[PDB]
RNA sequence: AGGUUCGUGGUAGGAGAGCGUUCUAAGGGCGGUGAAGUCAGACCGGAAGGACUGGUGGAGCGCUUAGAAGUGAGAAUGCCG
RNA sequence: UACUCGGGAGUCAGACUGCGAGUGAUAAGAUCCGUAGUCGAAAGGGAAACAGCCCAGACCACCAGUUAAGGUCCCCAAAUA
RNA sequence: CCGAUAGUGAACCAGUACCGUGAGGGAAAGGUGAAAAGCACCCCGGAAGGGGAGUGAAACAGUUCCUGAAACCGUGUGCCUACAAGUAGUUAGAGCCCGUUAAUGGGUGAUAGCGUGCCUUUUGUAGAAUGAACCGGCGAGUUACGAUUUGUUGCAAGGUUAA
């Protein structure tokens, strides 16, 4: 018995292009090259997972550094004085301390400036 | 999750008064390409400026140690053919302080849109006088 | 019988393996054939001795 | 009830860009106004649209009773319609396609 | 007052009627969970753990435990006939903090 | 059915488990209070994929267990519109 | 892990780098062998960019931590140690 | 077994139209509605074509007329855009506008980081090597008879029929 294709090729051709809402020009109405750029797409999804993770531990690091300097300290010899003094805080927790609650920063540092002395 | 973001105009920019005699070209232009980028704030945002404006005076007192009053070359091509113009960095100071201190800072700063910002936060004189009093500027001391 | 509820016996007939249709089925594109040979044409390869 | 009257003319033998490029004067302005422009506007376009929004007025009038002093032109958009292919005899016994196109007018007309 | 307590392998700073969202934790919806590893109260006064702030607890309250959206994973290897599609929905836990000590 | 240890990049290629399409047999079904088709959505599964609701359409079509294949297209200076 | 018997293949254009030789001029990103690595069939980090060099092998998710080669004045995370 | 690119070249005035001096080659083209009840009549126009009225369950069924996708061409509008160097995305993200199969929701996105299409053939291709204007349909490991090996079933020193 004969099987004609039908319904099943515009079916599935049809779920590529809606995935492909928003792109400039015939990348979001063709199915050749909504197809190359569906298939892009998820490419860089998968590696900015990775790079998400990276970016914003520099952005944290930054941060810590520049409250830091203002007590008289660095980031490499306060993240010493810490783990020197056994507080397991990690970069996330102490940014925001940094931006929000100033206050109980000072504290942190100044028993990072006691175990360094001692 | 939570992590805090600056928004356009929510952290106060202040004003810089940096007097520049006797401190070298590429140690003062280093601090002070900081300044305006705003990385000596715990509010530091990589996509929102948030930094500060700086006044510099005394630009003709710059420091050039060595040779680099004579060896170091300023070249700038006009893309005609064969128009290749050059300047040392002695005369560039002499004749043109303001110049030369805009170029070497322009080159530290980052080379995108918001870099441009930036560089028209920055301004430079000569002598020992600015015409920015009514915005009161205060004096920083470079470290 | 109940020729609604019909099961042959367990391993007794198995599925037919059809190449050429797609890489995900990983006999695909070149079909379990090679790379450009006298075997990999159609009819190809040499007699029995 | 009714605040607006349409007309439209089915396959026009005239190209669809042609026609569009007379319909932009024409949109948003007082049919008062609007039936000058074409007429002092030296186009093969002005006397086909021109008759199309007399009509939108006629039937805006005797249809649905409204006032021949105080209309706009809010809708007037060309449409495309069968297109005939021809051919047109090059050299050295080639033959090359011409479109022989046309359109669809259609002209609204409502009260302010 | 807040704390900063860790679960599921990383840490989250927490408040007294704070709604938050964990990994996959134990107990059926109603259950009162307890927190004993905090690093840091704060609030009026100072209290940093070496490491951990000896005593303290955070008392919670789950409310839901369900599955993310679902993402998509994919890849491929130009030129080699190589591509790989899976689906993922990470189950997590929805908590209420009830009271810290 | 549950544990322990060791693993899970991959072209040519080997092995296994599956989705979907047309038709046939039996069981059991829905449909002019609206079938297939078609259009739109922010739903479900590990993938191929599967539902639900609403518009158009105006008469046929699914589900379960087996069987048989004109069995799945993005490329051939591919054929036709 | 080996070995034996049986069903199914693909491959026989290789490339560079370190070491030992031939031809060449003790030239070639040259040509031809032996030996180890990587690419082929390997993404990630460093060499500005840069298949073959250095570190190191991606089952999926995380706005968690410690390190390798390489680095810590600004572009650009970390010593104007 | 096929169901209008399928099945005869031909479901329709088909070996016809068309091409060739001739032998000869050789197409495209199905569907209103149950019933023509196929739009008396009025208005714009030379007409075509429209707008009401009427028949009909339906006229968005009106003499290529069931259904009517995509390329392609337009009208209106929410967000953005005239100092910017862009395989056109992805991750971070303010502002503005909405309100769902209700869930760590939807549209657009100033600005910042990373980022040289798909296939083939190659030691090696973003490649200045090859193919594709775009959309849609059609388009490639099958069958008969034998050989060998694995799995399942019946009987077993026996097994099994062909015409
Ligand atoms: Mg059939
Ligand atoms: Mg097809
Ligand atoms: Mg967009
Ligand atoms: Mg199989
Ligand atoms: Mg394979
Ligand atoms: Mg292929
Ligand atoms: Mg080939
Ligand atoms: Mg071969
Ligand atoms: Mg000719
Ligand atoms: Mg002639
Ligand atoms: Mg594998
Ligand atoms: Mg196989
Ligand atoms: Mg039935
Ligand atoms: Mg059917
Ligand atoms: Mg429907
Ligand atoms: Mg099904
Ligand atoms: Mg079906
Ligand atoms: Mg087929
Ligand atoms: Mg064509
Ligand atoms: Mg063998
Ligand atoms: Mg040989
Ligand atoms: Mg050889
Ligand atoms: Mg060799
Ligand atoms: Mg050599
Ligand atoms: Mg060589
Ligand atoms: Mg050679
Ligand atoms: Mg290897
Ligand atoms: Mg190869
Ligand atoms: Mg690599
Ligand atoms: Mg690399
Ligand atoms: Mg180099
Ligand atoms: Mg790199
Ligand atoms: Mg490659
Ligand atoms: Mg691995
Ligand atoms: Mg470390
Ligand atoms: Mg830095
Ligand atoms: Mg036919
Ligand atoms: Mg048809
Ligand atoms: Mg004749
Ligand atoms: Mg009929
Ligand atoms: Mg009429
Ligand atoms: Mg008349
Ligand atoms: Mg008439
Ligand atoms: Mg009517
Ligand atoms: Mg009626
Ligand atoms: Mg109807
Ligand atoms: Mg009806
Ligand atoms: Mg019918
Ligand atoms: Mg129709
Ligand atoms: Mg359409
Ligand atoms: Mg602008
Ligand atoms: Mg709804
Ligand atoms: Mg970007
Ligand atoms: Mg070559
Ligand atoms: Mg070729
Ligand atoms: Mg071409
Ligand atoms: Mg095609």
């Amino acid at each position: 018995p004969r099987v004609k294709g039908g319904t099943v090729t515009r079916k599935r051709r049809k779920k590529i292009v809606k995935l492909a809402k928003g792109y400039y020009g015939s990348k979001h109405l063709l199915f050749k090259v909504a197809n190359q750029a569906v298939m892009k797409s998820y490419q860089y999804a998968y590696r900015d997972r990775r790079q998400k993770k990276r970016d914003f531990r520099r952005l944290w690091i930054a941060r810590i550094n520049a409250a830091a300097r203002m007590q008289d300290l660095s980031y490499s010899k306060l993240m010493h004085g810490l783990k020197l003094a056994g507080i397991d805080i990690n970069r996330k927790m102490l940014a925001d301390l940094a931006v929000n609650d100033i206050a109980s920063f000072n504290t942190l540092a100044d028993s990072a400036k006691k175990a360094l002395a001692k | 999750r939570t992590t805090y973001m600056a928004k356009p105009g929510e952290v106060e920019r202040k004003w810089y008064v940096i007097d520049a005699t006797g401190v070298s070209l590429g140690r003062l232009s280093s601090e002070v390409a900081s300044i305006l980028r705003g990385k000596n704030k715990p509010q530091f945002t990589p996509h929102i400026d948030t930094g500060d404006f700086v006044i510099i005076i005394n630009a003709g007192k710059i420091g050039l140690t060595g040779k680099k009053a004579t060896d170091k070359i300023y070249y700038r091509h006009s893309q005609y053919p064969g128009g290749l113009k050059s300047r040392t960095a002695g005369e560039m100071r002499t004749n043109n302080p303001e110049k030369l201190l805009e170029l070497s800072i322009k080159g530290m700063l980052p080379k995108n849109s918001l870099g441009r910002q930036l560089f028209k936060k920055l301004h430079v004189y000569g002598g020992s006088e600015h015409e920015h009093a009514a915005q009161k500027p205060e004096v920083y001391e470079l470290r | 019988m109940k020729l609604h509820e019909l099961k042959p016996s367990e391993g007794s007939r198995k599925e037919r393996n059809r190449v050429g249709r797609g890489t995900g089925s990983g006999n695909g594109k070149t079909s379990g054939r090679g790379h450009k040979g006298q075997k990999a044409r159609s009819g190809g390869g040499v007699r029995l001795g | 009830e009714v605040t607006s009257a349409k007309a439209v003319a089915k396959t026009v033998r005239i190209a669809p860009r042609k026609a569009r490029i007379v319909i932009d004067l024409i949109r948003g302005k007082q049919v008062g106004e609007a039936i000058a422009i074409l007429k002092y506007t030296p186009r093969s376009a002005s006397p086909i649209i021109e008759k199309v929004l007399k009509s939108a007025i006629a039937n805006a009038e005797h249809n649905y009773d409204l006032d021949i002093n105080n209309l706009v032109v809010e809708e007037a958009f060309v449409d495309e319609g069968p297109t005939l292919k021809r051919f047109r005899p090059r050299a050295q016994g080639r033959a090359s396609a011409i479109n022989k196109r046309t359109s669809h007018i259609t002209v609204v007309v409502s009260e302010v | 007052m807040y704390a900063i307590i860790e679960t599921g392998g990383k840490q989250i700073k927490v408040e007294a009627g704070q709604e938050i969202y964990v990994e996959k934790l134990a107990g059926e919806v109603g259950d009162v969970v307890t927190f004993d590893k905090v690093l840091f109260v704060g609030g009026d006064s100072a209290k940093v753990g070496v490491p951990f702030v000896d005593g303290a607890t955070v008392t919670a309250k789950v409310e839901k435990q369900g599955r993310a959206k679902k993402l998509t994973v994919y890849k491929y290897k130009p030129k080699k006939n190589y591509h790989k599609k899976q689906g993922h929905r990470q189950p997590y836990t929805k908590l209420t903090i009830d009271a810290i000590n």
